[PDB]
RNA sequence: AUCCCGUGUGAAUCAGCAAGGACCACCUUGCAAGGCUAAAUACUCCUGGGUGACCGAUAGCGAAGUAGUACCGUGAGGGA
RNA sequence: GUGAAACUAAGUGGAGGUCCGAACCGACUGAUGUUGAAGAAUCAGCGGAUGAGUUGUGGUUAGGGGUGAAAUGCCACUCG
RNA sequence: AGUAACGCAAACAUUGGUGAGAAUCCAAUGCCCCGAAAACCUAAGGGUUCCUCCGCAAGGUUCGUCCACGGAGGGUGAGUCAGGGCCUAAGAUCAGGCCGAAAGGCGUAGUCGAUGGACAACAGGUGAAUAUUCCUGUACUACCCCUUGUUGGUCCCGAGGGACGGAGGAGGCUAGGUUAGCCGAAAGAUGGUUAUCGGUUCAAGGACGCAAGGUGACCCUGUUUUUCAGGGUAAGAAGGGGUAGAGAAAAUGCCUCGAGCCAAUGUUCGAGUACCAGGCGCUACGGCGCUGAAGUAACCGAUGCCAUACUCCCAGGAAAAGCUCGAACGACCUUCAACAAAAGGGUACCUGUACCCGAAACCGACACAGGUAGGUAGGUAGAGAAUACCUAGGGGCGCGAGACAACUCUCUCUAAGGAACUCGGCAAAAUAGCCCCGUAACUUCGGGAGAAGGGGUGCCCCCUCGGGGGUCGAAGUGACCAGGCCCGGGCGACUGUUUACCAAAAACACAGGUCUCCGCAAAGUCGUAAGACCAUGUAUGGGGGCUGACGCCUGCC
RNA sequence: CUAUAACGGUCCUAAGGUAGCGAAAUUCCUUGUCGGGUAAGUUCCGACCCGCACGAAAGGCGUAACGAUCUGGGCACUGUC
């Protein structure tokens, strides 16, 4: 399950370092920092190399995502990491291409997938790489296809059109029990480098729109507010007219 | 555990001249304005924190 | 009004075009959308002469001697 | 122990924002100090001490800003 | 006002000496203090404070013959130590490139950038002031030089390697230490005594080597599985070879050969006419010349070494160069040219190097009761790097002398009482280690808990491997060191964080809960923009709002 | 029977405070009243409810462990007296 190997050439040390600091060096993305140094595994999300037969040699832990990852070999000696499908066991065999059996871990375009299939690691754009449903226990069903476009129900429940020629992988993403953990102590947050968050109501007026009323503050604001002055609850931020809109059918509920 | 006044500690000279050094003031426009106006006042010493790269005052 | 710029429209060639403090007629004056040009005028880190109902070491330049020095400041800077 | 399992001493094992306690980090009470030995200390006690730990060197973020386990705190004895 | 003070309560004393002058300068003899430093060394910093001679205006909280002060004159020696001539991290700059009134902003290759990777030296001697640097010994890197052997080498490129966490304990060892043995000296005016005092040291490096250590699959039988014993299986370990696919090396697949391997440490050379207790002689009485005995063994034993060796855990633990391997592509060079080797001789780039560095030299305006990374870690008692007393080494605090009032402060003790004190048991006193017995309500079943409470404890013999007997004392963990505890309630679950310098909490955080936004050219944040973060992530994820473990709940408008 | 009000009438609102707690870090009058602890108790504990002006994620009510927390009492101990 989790047994450490030596380092395959897929594990490097190069990476952004200040987490949450941008070019100007400012904290843009709050609360990061601290936490264990990690190494970046190079996942193969495109699965683009066609028509060769891969074998799952092992199953490895990855610090950068909550899913698992699988080291796979080929007859050609090339080694790749793929996201670990749910139920795949060492000794298993996977392949990608157009005309392919449909089993766990095989990747194919959406033209060839029988409606009703449960899919993960879904490209939205030809050859851009897989994007949708990569997290642990994430899965999306392929409901209907018509014309040049295929329809999925994403793990958020949102139904959406994509191109019929975009690759995707059969089977759900493994390590389903991950959100069943209970961290149990503060330190165990910090280990993940998620630093402590202050409630608005606490801070001084300069610092945040729920600023200190004498003892304890009800939020007198006629509305719950972002640090930056926007309504906190139920105000849709989706860009009104984005190109995406023609594709999107039903919105997540 | 140290007093407030202790702001200036023992800091490597290398580090300081990488901050207030000559070659630093030369880089920015604001620095060149610096050196013009020190030269105007006719100071004997342009960049107070400077440092030989190698020599008797060298930091390794 | 005259003048010059953003966005959009967009002329007329001397039987014209512009200006004469909205605008129109008449008369007068002028020729935009190519350039370049000396002097009379401004100034003192200074150079050479000259004068001073200007100072004379707490004055006159911060500085009549190591003076932007000593010293202070991480530094910009302060400064006898 | 039943056929599966549960249940229970035993040994092994060595988990823990575990315990006691020096270094180290702090700063709870008291006394002294108050033209101090010291622009925040000494003395006796006190808290943490494998962690959300301590620290070195080299870096980063700069004032309509930064950083903040949030005190208007801190940003060179200066900070509404 | 000739008043307060003279910067800790480590402590001085005397005899000589120098000198115009000595509580303070030098030496001797005592005494006292530090000894996980108040010792020795190194990073940073300082900058000549280092050493010698001269001086005593100013400085020095007194003095001064003295000095970190003033005047002169000196002093820092490296192929191997530390940086540079090597490599990259965070970060910085950034050709071209994108953006921007200007200045500039973003950013790719490149190039910088050690706190890390790589890379070769130790012992003894000299020594007014330097020493892994100079001397004498053995070493070791990198080049060059010749012989021999090959013909292509060199860079660009393909690869392997470099290359990595925490916690735990068990080994196997050294470093140190202690006691013997050997050697040399010993009479230290006392009742006895040699039971005493000194010595017993040696490095880098080179050759050898490895078990009672650690690793080397399974199956049957036994030793507790283990250390083992017999058999068998056929790669079954470090380690090598071959083959296959577009396929050189590599990776990958199939085949084969190997029972040993690993590395601290150890033996031997280095290494003795080295070093050294004493012995002899000189004394400018400071130091010097001369000859040198023994130089082994046992038991304790690391926080150091093997060691990134193991086992376990989740929070999943740098890059690049040197290095090893190698065909095609490209560039360049080519014969006594280049490369490959074991010897031999040769050859040897800059900069630091003084001194101080738990400090009177750095940081605190002071010769200031303070701050300042790292290294080395002796004795007796002790669990210990705590404490006490000491070694090595270093010190006696840059004002003294008296006297012994009030009073203040740092301390010891106090008859009878025992919180009557006071805002309040504030401060003091009390308790304390170790072994043995015993141990409640309550509970999230982990706790509570060292609960509470009780007993024992020195020194001798005897027995078993704890028990009995004796014996001192008023008192036996006799000093130092070393928990007061119980019964209630509020608040906050908890460890944490916080107002540097008047507030440490009931405030903040927190695990958990819940609402809402966000389909990836995401929402959100910062930018005039380019773009950056978010994220090299993708709804079991990312923003934001309130609440705050666990339990019972969360009503109406 | 004194009393109190389960029950009715009316008024006004978007709707009229349920569970649980309650002289509380909330209680003005107020050292409320009662009980306990003390020779004596404006604090403390338990309970009443007449909540000036509790109350359900600005969470309500419990709660083992924990605290240089706040607050009451007790043994030991003492120049605190
Ligand atoms: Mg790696
Ligand atoms: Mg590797
Ligand atoms: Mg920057
Ligand atoms: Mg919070
Ligand atoms: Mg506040
Ligand atoms: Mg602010
Ligand atoms: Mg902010
Ligand atoms: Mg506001
Ligand atoms: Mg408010
Ligand atoms: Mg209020
Ligand atoms: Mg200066
Ligand atoms: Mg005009
Ligand atoms: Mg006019
Ligand atoms: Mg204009
Ligand atoms: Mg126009
Ligand atoms: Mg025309
Ligand atoms: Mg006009
Ligand atoms: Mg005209
Ligand atoms: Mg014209
Ligand atoms: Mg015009
Ligand atoms: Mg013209
Ligand atoms: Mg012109
Ligand atoms: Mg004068
Ligand atoms: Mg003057
Ligand atoms: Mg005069
Ligand atoms: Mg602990
Ligand atoms: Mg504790
Ligand atoms: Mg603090
Ligand atoms: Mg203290
Ligand atoms: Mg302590
Ligand atoms: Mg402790
Ligand atoms: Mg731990
Ligand atoms: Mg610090
Ligand atoms: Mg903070
Ligand atoms: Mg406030
Ligand atoms: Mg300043
Ligand atoms: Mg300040
Ligand atoms: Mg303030
Ligand atoms: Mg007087
Ligand atoms: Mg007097
Ligand atoms: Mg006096
Ligand atoms: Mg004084
Ligand atoms: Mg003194
Ligand atoms: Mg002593
Ligand atoms: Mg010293
Ligand atoms: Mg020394
Ligand atoms: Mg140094
Ligand atoms: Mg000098
Ligand atoms: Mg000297
Ligand atoms: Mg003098
Ligand atoms: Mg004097
Ligand atoms: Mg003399
Ligand atoms: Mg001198
Ligand atoms: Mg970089
Ligand atoms: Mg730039
Ligand atoms: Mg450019
Ligand atoms: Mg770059
Ligand atoms: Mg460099
Ligand atoms: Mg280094
Ligand atoms: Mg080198
Ligand atoms: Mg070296
Ligand atoms: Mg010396
Ligand atoms: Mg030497
Ligand atoms: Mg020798
Ligand atoms: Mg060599
Ligand atoms: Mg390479
Ligand atoms: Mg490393
Ligand atoms: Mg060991
Ligand atoms: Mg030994
Ligand atoms: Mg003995
Ligand atoms: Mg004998
Ligand atoms: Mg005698
Ligand atoms: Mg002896
Ligand atoms: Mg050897
Ligand atoms: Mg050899
Ligand atoms: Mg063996
Ligand atoms: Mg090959
Ligand atoms: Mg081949
Ligand atoms: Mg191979
Ligand atoms: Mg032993
Ligand atoms: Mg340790
Ligand atoms: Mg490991
Ligand atoms: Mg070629
Ligand atoms: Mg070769
Ligand atoms: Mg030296
Ligand atoms: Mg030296
Ligand atoms: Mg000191
Ligand atoms: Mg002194
Ligand atoms: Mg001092
Ligand atoms: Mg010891
Ligand atoms: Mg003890
Ligand atoms: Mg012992
Ligand atoms: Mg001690
Ligand atoms: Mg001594
Ligand atoms: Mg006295
Ligand atoms: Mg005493
Ligand atoms: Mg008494
Ligand atoms: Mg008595
Ligand atoms: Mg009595
Ligand atoms: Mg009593
Ligand atoms: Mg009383
Ligand atoms: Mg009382
Ligand atoms: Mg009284
Ligand atoms: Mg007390
Ligand atoms: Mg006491
Ligand atoms: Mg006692
Ligand atoms: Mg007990
Ligand atoms: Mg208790
Ligand atoms: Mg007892
Ligand atoms: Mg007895
Ligand atoms: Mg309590
Ligand atoms: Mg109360
Ligand atoms: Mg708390
Ligand atoms: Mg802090
Ligand atoms: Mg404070
Ligand atoms: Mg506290
Ligand atoms: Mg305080
Ligand atoms: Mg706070
Ligand atoms: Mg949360
Ligand atoms: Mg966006
Ligand atoms: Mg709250
Ligand atoms: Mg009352
Ligand atoms: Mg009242
Ligand atoms: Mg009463
Ligand atoms: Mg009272
Ligand atoms: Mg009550
Ligand atoms: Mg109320
Ligand atoms: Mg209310
Ligand atoms: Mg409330
Ligand atoms: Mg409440
Ligand atoms: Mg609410
Ligand atoms: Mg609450
Ligand atoms: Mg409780
Ligand atoms: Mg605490």
């Amino acid at each position: 399950q989790v047994k450490s190997n030596p380092r395959n050439n897929l594990i490097s040390g190069q990476r952004r370092c200040g987490k949450g600091r941008n070019a100007r060096g400012i904290i843009t993305a709050r609360h990061r920092g601290g936490g264990h140094k990690r190494l970046y595994r190079k996942i193969d999300f495109r699965r683009n190399e066609k028509d060769i037969y891969g074998k799952i040699v092992t199953i490895e832990y990855d610090p950068n995502r909550n899913a698992y990852i699988c080291l796979i070999h080929y007859g050609d000696g090339e080694k790749r990491y793929i996201l670990h499908p749910r139920g795949a066991i060492i000794g298993d065999t996977i392949v990608s291409g157009t005309e392919v059996p449909i089993k766990m871990g095989n990747a194919l375009p959406l033209t060839d997938m029988p409606l009703g299939t449960a899919i993960h690691n879904i490209e939205i754009t030809l050859g851009r790489g897989g994007q949708l449903a990569r997290a642990a226990g994430a899965v999306a069903k392929l409901i209907a296809k018509e014309g040049k476009s295929a329809t999925l129900k994403l793990p958020s429940g949102e139904v959406r059109l994509i191109s019929k020629n975009c690759s995707a992988t059969v089977g759900q993403v493994g390590n389903v029990g991950v959100n069943q953990k209970r961290l149990g102590r503060a330190g165990s947050k910090r280990w993940l480098g998620k630093r402590p968050v202050v409630r608005g109501v606490v801070m001084n007026p300069v610092d945040h729109p729920h600023g200190g009323g004498e003892g304890r503050a009800p939020i007198g604001r006629k509305s719950p507010t972002t640090p930056w002055g926007y309504p906190a609850l139920g105000r849709r931020s989706r860009k009104r007219n984005k190109y995406s809109d023609n594709f999107i059918i039903r919105r997540r509920s | 555990k140290a007093a407030l006044c202790l702001t200036k500690r023992s800091r490597s000279r290398k580090s300081l001249a990488r901050t207030h050094g000559f070659r630093l003031r030369m880089s920015t426009t604001s620095g060149r304005a610096l050196l013009k106006r020190r030269r105007a006042k006719g100071r004997k010493i342009l960049c107070t924190k400077t440092n030989p790269s190698s020599g008797k005052r060298a930091s390794p």
